[PDB]
């Protein structure tokens, strides 16, 4: 793909609701 | 061309948040200037977007007569009042509209326009950072509100947190799931995030979203894409290869069906055909 | 070296006038001092998405190469008023398409002096050395018809051809909009 852009990168209370660790409970 | 057609027009331009300040203001003057007795008090909710429309539109002439006919139709009001701040506003009057909204606040806590009027504010001065930090404040007290909930998703699409943007628009679609234009920007904002653990996330919504609404074909190219880009990744399973080779010939199918109907529908020059020459590629 | 007709100029009127409240973008396609022949239109308000870009950028590569043009600008005008410079996204964008051709420039409206007349060029041309993008002279010349773009831009806005005016995203709506956009063509050669 020649125009495979990418736009992420830099990331910066938090969000409510958020919790950055990927939790394996279940 | 009646009034009743002009106002069922306006009605409908209000219902679904528009913002073609010229036409939408065009149309409430002329309601408020001829057909302004024809009707009973349905003209006052247009009177809120006319005025709206002029700060929109830069006509601020007869701003001042809306809002003052308003103030003196209704003293003390949140609402007018709010609609006063957005006046302040318009001219980039910002300490005034602070004061005012403080004072709203605090004969009325439980009012929620003052405080998106003064994010408002904040986004508009171009301290991003402290607009993300009053909402997510101003969330902790109203979960729920799909609007600001979709408004911090696009400051954070625009400030590039993905993780977070992606985040609200999950719960935005846990709110409502049968809106596919949720589920179509949040596989855009999963694919843009990442990679294949990602990749399949967005593939997955594009999927939701073509089976919600298949006229969507924006979603239908976007999962195209993302499958074509599953398969040129080489961290991709043979089993994942196959299927999301399948998944990309389906899409190319349907993509090369949606131009001949393009095609059917209008009469020019071939560019669907081009477009396609686009998908053999 | 950016050089842009005066259809490109009124183009970019054009789109700003068309959608005030959002930040739009798009490219300009020149044939292979680049003269940047023609120009298209993609999306507005929300634009740090990417599949959109890369779908859009491969159609004006298909569509460019089949009629023997190459995409050589990025344009972008900014939401705020206050706002001059590329964000991420602009920059990113001008990186990738500037990685073809080295003359490839970018070009951003300065929304501030967005005028009826516009009386002053509005668009500022960046261009990338030293592995940075920095703006180029303002006072330089832009238009190759100064007065041309500016009676078009103040007789195509004065006309409502704004409203008519489609972009790729009413393409991406509905396909019967031609976002190829030959009418404003047709009304700039009419009003030359």
């Amino acid at each position: 793909f020649k125009w495979a852009i990418e736009l992420s990168g830099p990331g910066g209370l938090y969000p409510v609701g958020y919790l950055d660790k990927q939790v394996p409970d279940t | 061309v009646t009034w009743e057609e002009m106002r069922d027009k306006m009605r409908k331009w209000r219902e679904e948040n528009s913002r073609n300040s010229e036409q939408i203001v065009e149309v409430g003057e002329e309601l408020i200037n001829e057909y302004a007795s024809k009707l009973g008090d349905d003209i006052w909710i247009i009177y809120e977007q006319v005025m709206i429309a002029a700060l929109d539109y830069g006509r601020d002439d007869l701003a001042l007569f809306c809002l003052q006919e308003l103030r003196r139709q209704f003293p003390g009001s949140h609402r007018v009042k709010r609609l006063t701040g957005m006046r302040f506003e318009a001219m980039e009057r910002y300490d005034d509209a602070i004061q005012l909204y403080d004072r709203i606040l605090q004969e009325d806590p439980t009012n929620t326009a003052a405080r998106k009027r003064k994010i408002a504010i904040r986004k508009a001065q171009g301290k991003n950072v402290e607009a993300i930090r009053e909402l997510n404040e101003y969330l902790e007290q109203f979960v729920g509100d799909q609007e600001a909930w979709h408004e911090l998703a696009e400051l954070y699409i625009n400030e590039h947190d993905y993780a977070k943007a992606a985040f609200c628009l999950e719960e935005l679609m846990m709110t409502n799931p049968h809106n596919h234009l949720y589920c179509q920007q949040y596989a855009e904002v999963k694919y843009t995030q990442g990679g294949l653990e990602n990749l399949e996330l967005s593939r997955k919504y594009f999927a939701q979203a073509l089976k919600l609404n298949n006229r969507n074909m924006r979603a239908l190219f976007g999962l195209y894409m993302s499958a074509s880009h599953i398969a040129s990744n080489p961290k991709a399973s043979a089993k994942t290869k196959k299927d999301n080779m399948k998944y990309a010939s389906w899409a190319a199918s349907q993509i090369n069906r949606a131009y001949q109907f393009a095609g059917r529908s209008k009469k020019e020059t071939k560019y669907s055909l081009k477009a396609v020459e686009d998908m053999l590629e | 070296g950016v050089k842009l007709t005066t259809q490109a100029y009124c183009k970019m009127v054009l789109h700003g006038a068309k959608y005030p409240h959002c930040a739009v973008n798009g490219l300009l396609v020149a044939e292979k001092h680049t003269l940047f022949v023609d120009c298209i239109p993609l999306f507005h308000g929300t634009l740090a998405l990417a599949p959109m870009l890369e779908v859009a950028l491969t159609l004006i590569d298909s569509w460019c190469k089949d009629h023997s043009y190459v995409i050589a600008g990025y344009y972008q005008a900014n939401e705020r008023v206050k706002d001059a410079s590329p964000n991420q996204v602009a920059e990113k964008v001008a990186s990738r398409i500037a990685e073809g051709f080295s003359d490839t420039a970018l070009i951003m409206v300065d929304n501030t002096k967005f005028t009826m007349d516009c009386v002053a060029p509005t668009i500022h041309v960046y261009e990338h050395h030293e592995n940075r993008w920095r703006c180029r002279d303002p006072h330089h010349d832009y238009c190759e018809d100064w007065p041309e773009a500016q009676r078009i831009s103040a007789s195509l806005l004065d006309s409502r051809s704004y409203e008519t005016l489609v972009d790729f995203d009413n393409h991406l709506d509905d396909i019967r909009n031609d976002w190829t956009n030959p009418e404003i063509n047709k009304a700039v050669l009419h009003l030359c």
